[PDB]
């Protein structure tokens, strides 16, 4: 509600969005972050869902692109939605069991910081090890920023993080929809479009499926 | 001030400020200020669209006589399929229409190029973007604002003529003028239709009822055929 | 002074010429009590506005049937639509009571409490549901062109035309039912027959309206 | 003031500040059942227990049902699950119900006595040292303590929102159970089938075409 960037040039934006969070373009048509305590939780949520979505999309597209090329390895042409039934060294169940244990420790360590900032910046075992005092929930830094990037224009870097994440979160949503609708991998869906974009729009595809 | 009916008193709301104000508002549709502000833009948009369509339909008939404008949608064939063409049109018009609309809702809030910060339209009026959209002005702008509305009101009435002529004669604008010029006494609508207390006679629709296009069958109805004279 | 329904007879006291279409007609004093008169005002407007849409619907579909456009007669349209389009009557009827129910209940509580539907309770909409007058809910949804909020005299004249055209349509819909019941034909079939023979084809010769004829 | 019916007259007994302190107060009591404050307090407790039981039961009918529809589960329909479970159980239904009434009655009696006098179950020396935790909070129907293991009720800036979600989700689950009973008697199928069938042809598959709900049309 000032002169900060807007999702719709000329609109009256919500005052609660004041440009303190990265990517504050005043977009809250349903007035969800109007309450400050909800907005505080939603900021971390958006950052967490974005950071996993960014890793996911990378780990979904890179292997497919390598598969198209001559790159050889166990996965090869394994479709992301078919990776679960793939046979690995250990039973899925076992792996999941380990994953939930390992994550219980890290999530509750991250959650402790969020509820009390700077309360989990110390190594439980090697007490001497720790994270620099200056810390905000969602931005642990220290050994999580091993190259010092945070030191430079941190605000621009945080905006690049939120922007790339929102696109990744939308990409994953695409992968889910396009996979269930076109029943094929994303880079295959892109090849179909690049071959004949005009005749390969969701409109025509869904019309044919009707 | 010239009026639509010489010797008449114009509506109180129609003073003479707007271009094309000949004191014509019999139903009082423009007595509300905020409503007049919308209808003024609507008249301009309708005028410019109609002027281009009447120009295009006449030129298309000269350059492409074999193709009847009414049958162009089904006849025109391009490698960009109907859907591909429509998608592109939908996105491009959504952007331009929203940008123009926001100008009406908040004047001066959409004069800046969203990609290049160095380019912004100078302060202007709704309906008259100017700036890059007006590279040359051959004469007084006020006079051309009258020429634009007058040429637009005529074009808007011409298109409606092209449509009804197409449904009553099955021919493009020029082909009709020629039919009329061949036999004016037997080509007017009066010489094509007649209703008297005893009976009713109306020209038949000359437009097929449905068109077959890419295995869809598009409904193609005549306009208020039941109420046709 | 104001033209009355029975020239020479004084207008009733509860009728002071303030309401649109006030010709002092209330022989049974049914609107003698004010609040009751306000309710009957909305009733006549609601009945009249539906009759105007009804009459215009029957006249157009009757014209399309008179010509060869395949429009069913008004008394046969309900079955044609459901049959040709395989529409489930029960579903359509319940959907109608859902939509009408919502709109009617909101209009009802506006009558009970004027302006009470402009609190933003409905999707945050406030001014479009405040209401200008009893039976006249202007705003930007119901009066999208602002004819009620521009030229007070034009608004009064339009109200007179609305009530008179609504009372005419209400009389015309009673005529469409009586004529169908007495003749078994459509309305524009009845007009063609009369126009053909106005002295020998009328109600006096229909064999039903006057039993001793 | 939010209203169940915009423009309607809200009962004065629901506009009183104490009544407004109650979660889900949309001014709905057309029959005037809660005019008496003492009754309004009992009915608020009754609504809370119905809400929390309906939410647990409906979750135990829908969630398993959707998982079975997918395949992740093979649970029987809710209306057939008793027979299936008792078929291979260690006990007949009567013995299982007798044990249920004993254990439920005990905890229901303690909750009851807490309504008659809030904080009474903390009577020192009444429960081998647990009575200290058996005392609820200042709000009846919100015991917290051991019943709030994660201490979410300790955040005063989120208390009201949490209670509103519990009442609204509870009122929805209560209506979803009534719907499960009505739809079972009118269809002869389960709630997940009823949903799929309607979604296939919503205009021809509904309660207006069930041949029971509307015997007049
Ligand atoms: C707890 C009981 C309760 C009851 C009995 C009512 C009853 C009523 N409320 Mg009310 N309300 C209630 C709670 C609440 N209301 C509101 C907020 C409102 C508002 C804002 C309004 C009402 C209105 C009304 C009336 C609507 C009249 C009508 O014909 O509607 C039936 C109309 C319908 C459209 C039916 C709805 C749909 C139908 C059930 C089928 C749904 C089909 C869909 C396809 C669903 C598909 C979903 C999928 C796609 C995801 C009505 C008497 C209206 C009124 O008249 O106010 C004067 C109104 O404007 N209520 C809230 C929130 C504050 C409530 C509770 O929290
Ligand atoms: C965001 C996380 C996540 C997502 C989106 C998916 C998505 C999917 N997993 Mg999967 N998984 C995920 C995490 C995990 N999976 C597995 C282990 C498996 C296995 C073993 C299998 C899948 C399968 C599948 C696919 C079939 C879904 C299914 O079971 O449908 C039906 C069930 C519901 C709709 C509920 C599907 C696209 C299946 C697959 O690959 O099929 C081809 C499969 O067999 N996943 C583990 C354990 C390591 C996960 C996390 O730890
Ligand atoms: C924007 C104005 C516009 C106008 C005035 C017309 C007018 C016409 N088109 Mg055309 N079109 C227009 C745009 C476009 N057309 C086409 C594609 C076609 C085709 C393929 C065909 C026509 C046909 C026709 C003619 C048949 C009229 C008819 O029965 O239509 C009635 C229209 C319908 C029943 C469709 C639904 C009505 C309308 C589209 C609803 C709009 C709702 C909003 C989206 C909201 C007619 C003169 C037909 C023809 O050649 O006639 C012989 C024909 O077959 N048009 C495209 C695709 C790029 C357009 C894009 O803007
Ligand atoms: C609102 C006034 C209204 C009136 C006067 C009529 C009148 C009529 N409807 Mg009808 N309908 C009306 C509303 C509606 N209809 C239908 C749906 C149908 C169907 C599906 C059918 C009719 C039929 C008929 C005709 C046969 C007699 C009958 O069953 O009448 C019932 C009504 C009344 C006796 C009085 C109505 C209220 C006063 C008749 C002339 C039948 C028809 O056309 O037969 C050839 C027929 O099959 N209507 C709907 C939508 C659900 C309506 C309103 O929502
Ligand atoms: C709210 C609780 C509740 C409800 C609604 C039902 C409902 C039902 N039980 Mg069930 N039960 C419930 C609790 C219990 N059951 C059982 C044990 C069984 C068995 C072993 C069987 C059922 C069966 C049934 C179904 C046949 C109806 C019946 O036998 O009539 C009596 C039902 C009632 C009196 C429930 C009404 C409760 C009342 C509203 C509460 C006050 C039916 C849908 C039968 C079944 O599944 O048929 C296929 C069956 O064989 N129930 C136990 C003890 C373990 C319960 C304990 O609470
Ligand atoms: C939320 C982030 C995320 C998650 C959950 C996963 C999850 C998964 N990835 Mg990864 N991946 C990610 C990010 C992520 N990825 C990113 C950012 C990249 C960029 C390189 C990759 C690149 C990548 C490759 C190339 C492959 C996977 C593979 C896999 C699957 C099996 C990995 C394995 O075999 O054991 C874990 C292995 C180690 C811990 C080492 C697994 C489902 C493998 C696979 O699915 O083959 C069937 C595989 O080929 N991922
Ligand atoms: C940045 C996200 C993103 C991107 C780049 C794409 C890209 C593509 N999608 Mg898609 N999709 C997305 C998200 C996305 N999608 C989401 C969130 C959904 C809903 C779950 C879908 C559901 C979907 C379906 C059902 C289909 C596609 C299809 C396609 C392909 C061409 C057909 C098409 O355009 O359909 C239309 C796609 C949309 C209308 C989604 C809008 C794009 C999102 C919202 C981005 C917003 C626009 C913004 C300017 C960013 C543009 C991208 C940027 C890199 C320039 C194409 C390569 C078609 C296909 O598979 O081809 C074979 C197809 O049928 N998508
Ligand atoms: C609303 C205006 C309008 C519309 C909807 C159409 C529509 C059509 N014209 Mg047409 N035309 C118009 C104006 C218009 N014309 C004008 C003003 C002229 C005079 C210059 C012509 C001259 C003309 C000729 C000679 C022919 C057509 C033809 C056609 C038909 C197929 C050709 C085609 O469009 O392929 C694709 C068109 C293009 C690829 C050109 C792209 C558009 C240009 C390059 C950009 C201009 C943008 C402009 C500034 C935007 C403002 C315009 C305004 C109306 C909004 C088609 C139905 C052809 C036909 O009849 O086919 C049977 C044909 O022979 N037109
Ligand atoms: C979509 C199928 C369809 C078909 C086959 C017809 C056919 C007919 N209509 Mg029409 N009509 C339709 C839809 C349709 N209508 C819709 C959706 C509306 C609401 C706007 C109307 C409103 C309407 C009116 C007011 C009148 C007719 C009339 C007529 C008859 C005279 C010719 C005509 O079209 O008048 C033209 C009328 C139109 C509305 C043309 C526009 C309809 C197009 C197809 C919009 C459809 C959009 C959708 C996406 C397809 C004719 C038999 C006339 C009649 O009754 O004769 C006595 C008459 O006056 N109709
Ligand atoms: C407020 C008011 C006021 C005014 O004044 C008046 C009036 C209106 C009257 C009122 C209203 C009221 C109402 C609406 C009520 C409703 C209720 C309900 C529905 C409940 C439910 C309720 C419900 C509930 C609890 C539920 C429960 C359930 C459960 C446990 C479950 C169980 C189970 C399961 C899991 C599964 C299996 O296999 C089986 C079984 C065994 C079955």
């Amino acid at each position: 509600d000032a002169a900060l960037p807007s999702w719709m040039p000329g609109a009256d934006l919500p005052g609660y969005l004041n440009g303190t969070l990265p990517g504050d373009f005043g977009f809250d048509p349903l007035y969800l972050g109007q309450d400050p305590v909800k907005l505080k939780w939603y900021a971390q949520a958006e950052l967490m869902n974005a950071r996993f979505a960014m890793l996911a999309v990378a780990g979904i597209l890179v292997p497919e692109l390598l598969s198209n090329i001559g790159f050889s390895w166990p996965g090869a042409g394994v479709a992301w939605y078919d990776a679960g039934k793939f046979e690995y060294f250990a039973p899925a169940s076992s792996l999941f069991g380990v994953q939930m244990l390992l994550f219980a420790w890290v999530e509750i360590r991250r959650y402790q910081d969020f509820v009390k900032p700077g309360s989990a910046n110390q190594d439980p075992i090697f007490t001497n090890n720790k994270l620099p005092d200056g810390n905000e929930p969602g931005y642990p830094g220290g050994i999580f920023d091993p190259f010092g990037w945070s030191k430079g224009d941190i605000k621009s870097l945080k905006l690049k993080e939120i922007k790339n994440g929102r696109l990744a979160m939308l990409a994953f949503a695409g992968f889910i929809g396009q996979a269930y609708t076109t029943g094929t991998t994303p880079l295959k869906n892109l090849s179909t479009h690049l071959a004949d974009p005009w005749s390969t729009t969701v409109w025509q595809n869904d019309l044919a499926r009707l | 001030r010239p009026l639509w009916l010489p010797g008449s008193t114009p509506p109180a709301h129609l003073k003479g400020d707007l271009p094309g104000d000949f004191g014509f508002d019999p139903l009082g549709l423009g007595a509300n200020a905020e409503s007049l502000k919308w209808f003024k833009e609507s008249e301009l948009v309708h005028s410019r669209w109609a002027m281009a369509a009447v120009a295009g339909i006449l030129v298309q008939e000269i350059v492409r006589p074999d193709v009847f404008w009414y049958n162009a949608g089904k006849e025109v064939e391009s490698p960009l399929g109907p859907l591909g063409l429509l998608a592109v049109e939908f996105f491009l018009m959504h952007w331009v229409e929203v940008r123009r609309w926001q100008d009406l809702r908040k004047p001066g809030s959409v004069d800046q190029d969203p990609i290049f910060s160095q380019y912004k339209l100078p302060p202007h009026e709704v309906g008259y973007p100017g700036g890059v959209f007006a590279p040359f002005i051959p004469g007084d702008l006020a006079e051309l604002k009258v020429k634009e509305i007058k040429n637009g009101r005529l074009a808007m009435l011409a298109f409606v003529g092209f449509v009804m002529a197409a449904q009553v004669t099955g021919k493009g604008p020029i082909a009709a003028l020629q039919e009329h010029l061949a036999d004016p006494w037997g080509t007017t609508i009066f010489s094509k239709a007649a209703v008297v207390p005893g009976q009713a006679v109306a020209p038949p629709c000359k437009i097929p009822a449905s068109v077959s296009y890419k295995g869809i069958e598009i409904p193609t109805p005549c306009f208020l055929q039941g109420l046709w004279p | 002074v104001r033209p009355v329904w029975f020239p020479g007879n004084p207008p009733p006291a509860h009728l002071d010429g303030s309401l649109a279409g006030d010709y002092g007609f209330d022989p049974l004093f049914l609107g003698q009590e004010p609040q009751t008169l306000k309710w009957y005002v909305q009733a006549e407007l609601v009945h009249g506005r539906f009759a105007m849409l009804g009459a215009a619907g029957i006249i157009l579909t009757s014209i399309g049937a008179k010509v060869g456009l395949g429009f069913p007669e008004w008394y046969d349209a309900g079955k044609v639509v459901v049959e040709k389009n395989n529409i489930d009557f029960p579903t359509l009827m319940v959907i109608q009571f859902y939509l009408m129910g919502w709109a009617e209940t909101k209009r009802w509580y506006d009558f009970k409490n004027p302006g009470s539907q402009a609190d933003g309770s409905f999707l945050g909409f406030t001014e479009e549901f405040k209401g200008l007058e009893n039976g006249y809910p202007g705003g930007r949804f119901f009066d999208p062109m602002g004819l009620s909020r521009g030229d007070a005299a034009k608004y009064q004249e339009y109200k007179q035309k609305e009530v008179k055209n609504g009372r005419l349509a209400m009389i015309a819909c009673l005529g469409f039912a009586a004529q169908y019941a007495a003749t078994g034909k459509g309305p524009l079939d009845n007009l063609a027959d009369h126009l053909a023979d106005p002295n020998h084809v009328n109600f006096a010769t229909n064999g039903v309206s006057i039993p001793i004829a | 003031r939010q209203s169940w019916l915009p423009g309607s007259q809200i009962p004065a007994h629901l506009d009183t500040p104490a009544a407004q302190a109650l979660a889900g107060n949309f001014g709905f009591d057309p029959l005037g059942l809660g005019k008496d404050p003492v009754a309004l307090r009992w009915y608020q407790q009754a609504e809370l227990i119905h809400c929390r039981t309906a939410m647990a039961g409906v979750a135990g009918i829908l969630i398993p049902g959707l998982l079975t529809k997918a395949g992740a589960l093979n649970v029987p329909e809710w209306y057939d699950a008793g027979k299936v479970a008792i078929e291979n159980s260690f006990a007949p239904w009567g013995s299982l119900l007798a044990v249920q009434l004993f254990l439920c009655g005990f905890v229901e009696a303690k909750r009851w006595q807490d309504i008659r006098k809030p904080g009474s179950q903390g009577e020192p020396g009444s429960f081998l040292g647990f009575e200290a935790s058996l005392k609820g909070t200042s709000e009846l129907g919100y015991p917290g303590g051991p019943f709030d293991p994660l201490g979410l009720s300790k955040e005063a800036d989120k208390w009201a929102d949490w209670k509103l979600k519990e009442v609204k989700n509870g009122r929805l689950a209560m209506l979803a159970f009534l719907g499960f009973v009505a739809q079972k008697y009118a269809t002869g199928a389960g709630p997940v089938d009823n949903l799929a069938a309607h979604l296939k042809d919503p205009w021809h598959v509904n309660y207006a075409t069930n041949g029971v709900s509307l015997p007049f049309l």
